[PDB]
């Protein structure tokens, strides 16, 4: 699962 | 002012939203045409899916174009983004109800309108782009990734997990036809 | 085409200003206004949230909350999918929640406006934030109830931590209908 971009 | 020497019509919004849009325009030197009038307004600000416009204007634009101009302090071309003019959507259909969409490289008012379209078409939008479903975290499995350009953390995972990474135009073509558009016609690599 | 295309409307029970706003709003979305007297059965009759006397035959009696919700969401929503979209029966003359401080969560737009209207109509005090202690530096009061739709959320997890009742919207509606403060345990969100 790729985290969301800051 | 940003909108100095510009006249606007605000149509299709509720009473509260119209006031917020009206004050935003006036705070940037914009002029508001009160209908009915002899003035042909430069712009008519309408909702993303549009509304009835029975007066001749220069350009029909959306609230998304307006908010984008303020966030960048620049008079942006309404023709430079399909979300800046009314988006044609076939009503009564939810063609993406089977999809779980994650967005990448989308920021600000553009992201909010895109999330609006995806939910309006029946899709479930998640901040995370996950491999498999994890019920213990409230996350469902992902089915589509919507990105602007190749590269990026989510994009490299889309090619790695064999999940379609498509342009925004796949979401718009889906909304116009009322059927889930072919992802192969909107791949980011092409 | 337009949102209210091929739909005819009657607007009843509003003040001069509200009726004008509702009519223009309807016309801006391709809606038609029936001029009375008419033998046309209009599709809708737009009435206030607490309702009014309707003596003209229509297809469905709907509230201003349904109309604005359709416009805010740019979708023709089914009037039967939310109790606030049809006139809500409220017992007049009673303020059963006068001692309550209500905070709302997961309610947006015309839905939240109507819910705040009912709580204030029942004597309750509505505040934006969900606070434990009465504060003079901000001018707030302590919270007593949280009205949520589903579990999870910032305000919900704090409600279980502070032993404060987190209740459904139906708790507010049942209270307004009976005129007595309803039992919170019958409308908990965990159940």
């Amino acid at each position: 699962f790729v985290p969301p971009s800051p | 002012g940003l909108f100095s020497q510009k006249s606007f019509l605000v149509l299709g919004f509720s009473v509260e939203n119209k006031c917020n849009i009206v004050d935003i325009i006036r705070e940037h030197a914009g002029k508001i045409v009160s209908l009915p009038s002899r003035i042909v307004a430069d712009y008519a600000v309408v909702p993303l899916l549009g509304c009835e416009v029975d007066v001749t204007v220069g350009e029909v634009v959306t609230n998304t174009w307006l908010v984008t101009c303020i966030d960048n302090q620049t008079l942006v071309d309404p023709k430079s983004n399909p979300l800046f003019t009314p988006v044609s959507v076939m009503s009564g259909v939810t063609p993406l109800e089977d999809c779980v969409i994650s967005f990448s490289q989308c920021v600000g008012a553009e992201r909010d309108s895109l999330v609006f379209l995806a939910n309006h078409l029946g899709a479930s939008v998640q901040e995370f782009f996950v491999r498999k479903a994890n019920a213990k975290k409230g996350m469902l499995a992902s089915t589509h990734l919507i990105v602007k350009e190749p590269t990026g953390s989510k994009y490299e995972a889309a090619k790695k997990w064999s999940l379609p990474a498509v342009n925004i135009s796949w979401l718009l073509e889906t909304a116009r036809i009322g059927k889930r558009a072919d992802e192969n016609h909107f791949l980011v690599d092409n």
